């Protein structure tokens, strides 16, 4: 493949979520997230010129935002200071985020959190199906199903 | 025609709302679809490969989808068991829903 | 303030939403609406318990946090046959299969 | 509060 | 499956 179909690809995944929430303004954010668990998360567009998408995420210390980097075909979180090796970095945007998910599934300056995502939209039953059979097991491949549903599950890994 | 209803393979009949129903493509160009002006037409649609504990589910997610489009409500998880997720892919893909 | 139900008689499900606030008298009334028997040849149970008409779903144990659009509440429901109403029946969904190997 | 922007710091 | 590490937001 070349970039611009992997990074096609990868916005093509975003619109699969539910929650990746188009335009929406810090404040309007901050509303949406206010009362809402910690590490409850969305994606949307970010207003500044070197980004295409900030995560929102509820905090410790209340809803913040952090923007995400795209670089060298990868998709990062904004960092103040890393090491290359250091900072994950994934072709798929969803893919960053369910790492973070699944890695915060194991639990003064505030720390980072994602857990479940806040929807801007009902996903359709198809995509609810595949999230759960996600949860359910990695191997699609030997379940009882037919090859073309096989391959709308290998669209979609993630369990967010 | 403010109701529908659906039948399961097994015979169970859901009563739902048309507008709910409407959430599945497939049920929508059945009954959004063409036909003869002149003729009776039946407000039921059978599905033969459609158990009742899978139409159930689907119907329980018409009424989700209907709920959680164009509100400002905090749209809450569908839950969806473990054990019935594989027929109910098949299902909703089958509908497009 | 709504509450999501699905009323079931025999092989009949009806999913259907109404006010928390609004009665039993009233639920029974969308019922005629729908299966055209009216309210004196209908009963409404929860489980097993007989609604009164003058109670308020809410008042019945049907709230917005027990009766959700994703998980609706059952109401059963039974019919007066001539002169003496039917024992309430609901008929069972189908079964899923066991559960696969790798689930 | 936190701020409205913040960046990841990996401790 | 990957390994926790706290992460500090400033
Ligand atoms: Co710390």
């Amino acid at each position: 493949s070349m970039q611009a179909a992997r990074l096609a690809k990868a916005l093509r995944e975003l619109g699969q979520t539910g929650w990746y929430w188009g335009s929406m303004t810090v404040n309007e954010a901050k509303e949406k997230l206010k009362e809402a668990p910690e590490g409850t998360f969305l994606i949307r567009d970010s207003s500044h010129s070197d980004y295409l998408l900030t995560i929102s995420v509820k905090t410790s210390a209340g809803p913040t935002n952090l923007r995400i980097e795209y670089q060298d075909g990868k998709f990062r979180l904004d960092s103040i200071i890393c090491v290359k090796s250091a900072l994950a970095a994934f072709d798929s945007v969803v893919h960053l985020i369910d790492y973070y998910v699944q890695m915060c599934k194991d639990k003064g300056t505030v720390h980072l959190y994602l857990t479940k995502p806040l929807y801007t939209s009902a996903p359709s039953l198809q995509h609810l199906c595949r999230l759960t059979i996600n949860k359910c097991t990695g191997a699609i491949w030997g379940l009882p199903l037919p090859t073309r549903l096989k391959d709308y599950l290998e669209e979609y890994k993630f369990q967010v | 025609m403010m109701y529908v209803k659906l039948i399961s393979s097994d015979g169970h009949e859901f009563i739902v709302k048309r507008e709910h129903a409407l959430t599945s493509g497939t049920i929508k160009a059945m009954l959004s679809g063409p036909g003869q002006f002149a003729e009776n037409e039946t407000n039921e649609v059978n599905f033969r490969e459609i158990p009742s504990h899978v139409l159930s589910k689907v119907c329980m997610y018409f009424t989700y989808k209907v709920r959680y489009t164009n509100s400002s409500t905090e749209i809450p998880e569908f839950p969806i068991a473990p054990e019935i997720a594989l027929e109910l892919l098949m299902a909703a893909n089958f509908l497009d829903c | 303030m709504d509450v999501f139900l699905m009323i079931r008689r025999h092989k009949t499900t009806i999913f259907t939403d109404a006010k928390e606030s609004s009665t039993v008298f009233e639920l029974k009334r969308i019922v005629e609406g729908i299966l055209k028997r009216p309210p004196d040849e209908q009963r409404l149970y929860k489980d097993d318990q007989l609604l009164d008409d003058g109670k308020t779903l809410g008042e019945c144990g049907f709230t917005s946090q027990t009766a959700r659009p994703q998980a609706p509440a059952t109401v059963g429901l039974a019919f007066r046959a001539d002169d003496t109403f039917e024992a309430l029946c609901i008929e069972p969904f189908s079964s899923p299969p066991e559960l696969p190997d790798v689930m | 509060p936190v701020p409205d922007y913040t960046s990841i710091h990996i401790x």
